[PDB]
């Protein structure tokens, strides 16, 4: 089956270096030009670099020029992106893509196969446990304030309150840390107990706060 | 480059070539302005200007006739495909609205991009030197049909400014409106560079094309649109190489025969020629004329290819593989010949011929034994069969051999079947 | 320059909607073709259109596209719920090489409009004890998913997400030093959905 599988994504500090690898299978790898495309969180697609079937031609976006070097090994059917001098704006999901070009009226490459992408996170921040403060029912919830990295799960009443609950998306602050909120709607007569179950698997932290009125 | 002599099949495979495959066409339309030369005459007797004027008038009258025949008729696999596509665009430009649009967009400058009513985006180029000379210089200096003037500069300039037009008329008359290639008269080197730059391709394609212009002129061609007044309108098709940098290889082979007391049993690989990877398909070109080489780059036409299974390449490792029906031709009639490969030569020496390899400074290096021998271009400069001398190339590369008893040595010449052409290796045994 | 698309397009199920792709002389105007991709949330982009107007094998005929001069457009004729996604146009630039359009979110309006419910939570005493103060304005149960929330500095708002009941929900956070909460008499978060503003205020 035609498949591309990226690897090598992880956390890195501004000025650091990472090498991404794409394992290609299911097709004649040496027949195709290959590309890297990236997508910052909540942003649009951005072409990064290309390499020709036998590495004769390579090209890079202005942002990657000098810092990034694309390469391939047709023997192992693998593509690689060497990223150096990484900055925070390089935080993105990096996709590996097979290119095609009909070459009838122009040479305009399209990308017909994409890998699922690996996440590259560039931050001066380090893994941090979350601090959970309660949202006072006076709609009840619990707010996680500053944690790192992003992965964070919030349940209520050990999963009993599965209906009537929404865990919001996280927000990155100038601090470089993350904050989430989980809300619950219950009868204002059912006050007299709901517990806010939180898990920051990255830091191996599990907080179980309870919500109570002022 | 890397060449491997396959001893079991008296064949060679040379690898390390890089594809440049033509996938499309870029149209550059030209408007060659001749000017009102038909409203000029020389009533003076023989003269230099008179000779040039009559050549220009006749060339322009001949072009209107080659155009009429061409229009009547229009209303190698690659050459046939190319012409069909060009003639379709030519019929678009031949419409009255498109000509005037092209002429209008070219009134302010000598070059403009235009999108035709057919949706084809073309470059238009004005060539005005001949009309400008005729209107701003000749028409006036021939005041009263007096052409025997003592200026001499006028005659030289007239000859200088009209030869491109004359050469264009010759090419379209000799080829019935469709030239085989792109001469310097259809498109100068400056115009070719301008068009190559205007193409929607990549900077790499642009360098490969500008470093291989002669190859570009051979792959492209020209089509006469027509004569609209004193304006000659023609189009040039420039190749678009949409598939590039993929691996290609060439297979050469020669007859491999065993012999038992005058009876022969012969084997010949029938899969010779060029192979190029093209997007999950291997493309095969049986005519080595369909591909031309420039260093590691091999230029071919995607329209002339044949798709083959990727397992066909295993005939270059084990012709007797069970994973693909390697095509061979068998028979009891040996053929002595030389098959030049990029880095050497296969020599097949049988029956009553004399074969030797020679040096350009020493002469005969040695006599060759009967059967198949592989000669590298570093061991010899020439191979001779009887009186025929073959010159080896001077290309450098890696040479390798895949040793192995020739498959034809297993055949029994005594009672060997009749000549089977284009069959599987198992069908040759019996 | 950059290839621009409208940020959002919306239509009812069964409606035809169009997505424009505005290029320039160095890309589409230079003779380069336009491709289109569809990206569902969480997944890799999928090829939707190649060479201006061709559909790959697994693309239904309700998608069509075209190119004209220095622009292109994608048409979805008869929106279906599965067509809600992000769509990107793509070409090649003479100087920037591979270029992607800014992208368009397509919403399929398969639900009636619903006004948002706003519950503003004040800073917990526990947080003030940590020398920190954050006001959490929570927006909930609204359709469609697009809202502007206001308070100036120290504001962090999440883009509208989708909760259960297929309705949308958003959240915003104003971070102030504990002194600043005691300084003012009241703080307020104003939520605007479909030109309608909802204001909740909190006082120390
Ligand atoms: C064309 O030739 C006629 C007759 O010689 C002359 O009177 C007229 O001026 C010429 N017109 C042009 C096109 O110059
Ligand atoms: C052609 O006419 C131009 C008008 O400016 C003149 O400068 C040029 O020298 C002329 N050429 C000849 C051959 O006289
Ligand atoms: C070639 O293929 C045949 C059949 O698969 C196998 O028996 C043989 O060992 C292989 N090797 C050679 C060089 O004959």
């Amino acid at each position: 089956e035609v498949q591309l599988v990226e690897s090598g994504g992880g956390l890195v500090k501004p000025g650091g270096s990472l090498r991404l690898s794409c394992a290609a299978s299911g097709f004649t790898f040496s027949s195709y030009s290959m590309n890297w495309v990236r997508q910052a969180p909540g942003k649009g697609l951005e072409w990064v670099s290309s390499i020709s079937a036998s590495s004769s031609y390579s090209d890079y976006a202005d942002s990657a020029k000098g810092r990034f070097t694309i390469s391939r090994d047709n023997a192992k059917t693998s593509l690689f992106l060497q990223m150096n001098s990484l900055r925070a704006e390089d935080t993105a999901i990096y996709f590996c893509a097979r290119a095609r070009a009909t070459g009838y009226s122009s040479i305009t490459p399209y990308f017909d196969i994409w890998g699922q992408g690996t996440l590259v996170t560039v931050s001066s921040a380090s893994t941090k446990g979350p601090s959970v403060f309660p949202l006072a029912p006076s709609a009840l919830g619990c707010l996680v304030k500053d944690y790192f990295p992003e992965p964070v799960t919030v349940s209520w009443n050990s999963g009993a309150l599965t209906s009537g609950v929404h865990t919001f998306p996280a927000v990155l602050q100038s601090s470089g840390l993350y904050s989430l909120s989980s809300v619950v709607t219950v009868p204002s007569s059912s006050l007299g107990t709901y517990i806010c179950n939180v898990n920051h698997k990255p830091s191996n932290t599990k907080v179980d706060k309870k919500v109570e009125p002022k | 480059l890397k060449e491997s002599y396959l001893e079991e099949s008296c064949s060679t495979i040379t690898e390390g070539y890089l594809s440049v495959l033509r996938t499309g066409w870029y149209t550059n339309v030209f408007t060659l302005e001749v000017g009102d030369v038909e409203n000029l005459t020389c009533a003076d007797g023989p003269s230099l200007i008179k000779t040039e004027l009559d050549l220009t008038k006749s060339a322009l009258r001949e072009l209107r006739t080659v155009s009429a025949d061409q229009l009547a008729r229009e209303e190698g696999v690659a050459t046939a495909a190319a012409v069909t596509a060009g003639v379709a665009i030519a019929k678009c430009i031949r419409l009255e609205s498109e000509v005037t649009a092209i002429k209008n967009a070219l009134k302010k400058t000598n070059e403009a991009v235009s999108t035709l009513g057919c949706g084809v985006r073309v470059l238009a180029t004005a060539v005005r030197e001949l009309k400008d000379f005729v209107s701003k210089n000749l028409t006036r200096a021939i005041n009263k049909n007096k052409c025997d003037i003592p200026d001499l500069k006028m005659a030289v300039s007239f000859s200088q400014f009209n030869r491109r037009f004359l050469n264009v008329v010759r090419q379209f008359s000799d080829n019935a409106g469709i030239t085989p290639a792109i001469s310097l008269d259809l498109m100068t080197d400056a115009e070719l560079a301008r068009a190559v730059s205007n193409m929607p391709t990549s900077a790499g394609q642009i360098k490969l094309m500008l470093e291989n212009r002669a190859m570009v002129r051979r792959k492209g061609f020209g089509i006469l649109i027509g004569v609209y007044g004193s304006s000659v309108i023609y189009m040039v098709q420039l190749p678009i190489f949409g598939v590039i940098d993929t691996p290609c290889w060439i297979v050469k082979a020669a007859p491999s025969c065993s012999e038992k007391k005058g009876n022969y049993a012969c084997l010949l690989r029938e899969d010779q020629g060029w192979y190029c990877q093209n997007a999950g398909s291997t493309v095969y070109y049986p005519n080595e004329k369909d591909c031309e080489t420039r260093g590691d780059h091999v230029f071919c036409d995607t329209a002339a290819g044949i798709n083959v299974a990727e397992q066909s390449k295993e005939c270059n490792i084990n012709i007797s593989t069970t994973n693909y029906p390697c095509k061979v031709s068998c028979g009891r009639n040996p053929i002595s010949m030389v098959a030049l490969s990029p880095l050497g030569a296969l020599v097949a020496c049988y029956k009553g011929v004399s074969c030797s390899i020679g040096s350009n400074r020493v002469g005969i290096i040695k006599q060759l034994n009967k059967g198949c021998s592989y000669i590298t271009n570093q061991d010899a400069d020439t191979v001779t069969i009887d009186n025929t001398v073959y010159q080896l190339s001077k290309v450098e590369g890696e040479q390798h051999v895949i040793k192995g008893r020739p498959v034809s040595s297993s055949f029994d010449p005594v009672k060997f079947p009749e000549d089977q052409f284009n069959v599987a290796l198992d069908q040759c045994f019996e | 320059s950059v290839v621009t698309q409208p940020p959002s397009v919306s239509g009812a199920p069964g409606q035809r909607v169009t997505i424009s792709c505005t290029g320039s002389s160095s890309n589409i105007g230079a003779g380069y073709d336009v491709h289109w991709y569809q990206q569902l949330p969480g997944t890799a982009p999928k090829l939707l259109i190649y060479d201006n107007n061709n559909r790959p094998s697994g693309v239904p005929d309700r998608f069509s596209a075209s190119k004209s001069g220095t622009s292109a457009s994608l048409a979805i004729t008869g929106l279906q719920a599965e067509d809600e996604a992000d769509y990107y146009c793509q070409s090649y630039d003479r100087s920037l090489s591979g270029v992607f359009g800014t992208g368009t979110k397509v919403t399929v309006l398969g639900q009636p409009k619903a006004a948002p419910s706003v519950t503003l939570f004040p800073p917990s005493s526990e947080e003030l004890q940590a020398n920190k103060a954050t006001l959490v304005c929570l927006i909930s149960d609204f359709y469609p998913g697009a809202v502007t929330v206001a308070w100036k500095a120290g504001v962090e708002t999440t883009t509208p997400s989708k909760q259960s009941n297929n309705k949308y929900a958003a959240s915003s956070y104003l971070s102030l030093t504990p002194e600043q909460w005691k300084s003012h008499k009241s703080y307020s978060c104003q939520v605007t959905h479909e030109g309608s503003t909802v204001e909740k205020t909190v006082a120390p």
